[PDB]
């Protein structure tokens, strides 16, 4: 994620690697979404289920 | 309640910066 | 000197020292006494030292407190009208202890 | 100049606009907040000496000066990137030909040059194309 002049970023790849823990080899990471949010953020916390 | 573990990021986290296709 | 003074002149002597070549030390403006009214409208009362002026007019008056909050931009009364009137288009800062 | 909208008899202080602030503004960063302005030493929950409230009334009222009136401003930012486009102007549906030497205004990008079905691998959201040099080479079709 950013927000550099608003317009937050979402990009996204979805693989279901060895799953071990945060891997090593390289992979591209594709956009989802850009939505030109304009407002202030400075935290992050996230929800659960 | 969670756990701190640090680890290392190795290489990862690299998009695509803009919509313009590109190759070799 | 001008905060310090022995016969401040009333309303009907607006008593104006007119300010130039000085320096704009405003720390003897915010430590000297408690204050009772502190409005500034046309130029921030922190955001001040930053900037420099031509000339600078300062009128001690002598009046009460009803006359204090009286002494605005817009307004009318005994004091506002008949005796000092305040413009509209006022930038500055006024001092009230 | 909008006199017809922001002023009536008797004045008019509706309107609002801030000059205590913490720091300077970063570009395109609302503020707004009722936070009481303590510049002092003390901690000031409330009004008062030296610390007082951030934004001032503009003071709108009537007409007193003509460099005092009340002015609607309203600023147009437009984003002159290579992005998917979505406002346009008037348009023309000239129909594509290929293999030909054309005059190309393709989504707003204009420019000289044949055009031929490729065989790249655009991604959905990849608009323009380029070459090794940063240069326009292949745009997809945004219609087939
Ligand atoms: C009113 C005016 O024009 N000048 C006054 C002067 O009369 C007065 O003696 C002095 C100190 O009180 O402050 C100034
Ligand atoms: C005015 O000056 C005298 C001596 O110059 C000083 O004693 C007095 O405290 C001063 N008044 C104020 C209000 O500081
Ligand atoms: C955004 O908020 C941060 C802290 O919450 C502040 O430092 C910054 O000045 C704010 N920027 C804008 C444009 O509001
Ligand atoms: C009309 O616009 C839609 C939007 O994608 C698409 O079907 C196509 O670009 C146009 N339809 C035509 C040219 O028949």
């Amino acid at each position: 994620f950013k927000n550099i002049d608003g317009y937050f970023k979402i990009y996204s790849k979805h693989t279901p690697i060895i799953g071990r823990d945060f891997p090593q080899g390289f992979s591209a990471l594709e956009p989802l979404v850009d939505l030109p949010i304009g407002i202030n953020i400075t935290r992050f916390q996230t929800l659960l289920a | 309640t969670t756990t701190q573990s640090y680890t290392n990021s190795f290489t990862r986290g690299v998009y695509y910066p803009d919509k313009v296709f590109r190759s070799s | 000197e001008v905060f310090n003074a022995t016969r401040f002149a009333s309303v009907y002597a607006w008593n104006r020292t007119r300010i130039s070549n000085c320096v704009a030390d405003y720390s003897v403006l915010y430590n000297f006494a408690p204050f009772f009214a502190f409005k500034c409208y046309g130029v921030s009362p922190t955001k001040l030292n930053d900037l420099c002026f031509t000339n600078v007019y300062a009128d001690s008056f002598v009046i009460k407190g009803n006359e204090v909050s009286q002494i605005a931009p817009g307004q009318t009364g005994n004091i506002a009208d008949y005796n000092y009137k305040l413009p509209d288009d006022f930038t500055g800062c006024v001092i009230a202890w | 100049n909008s006199n017809k909208l922001d002023s009536k008899h008797s004045g008019n202080y509706d309107y609002w606009y801030r000059l205590f602030r913490k720091s300077k503004l970063k570009p395109f960063e609302r503020d707004i907040s009722t936070e009481i302005y303590q510049a002092g030493n003390k901690p000031c929950k409330g009004k008062g000496p030296n610390c007082y409230f951030p934004l001032q009334s503009y003071g709108f009222r009537p007409t007193y000066g003509v460099g005092h009136q009340p002015y609607r401003v309203v600023v147009l930012s437009f984003e002159l990137l290579h992005a998917p486009a979505t406002v346009c102007g008037p348009k023309k549906s000239t129909n594509l030909v290929k293999n030909k030497c054309v005059n190309f205004n393709f989504n707003g990008l204009t420019g000289t040059g044949v055009l031929t079905k490729s065989n790249k691998k655009f991604l959905p959201f990849q608009q323009f194309g380029r070459d090794i040099v940063d240069t326009t080479d292949a745009v997809r079709d945004p219609q087939t």
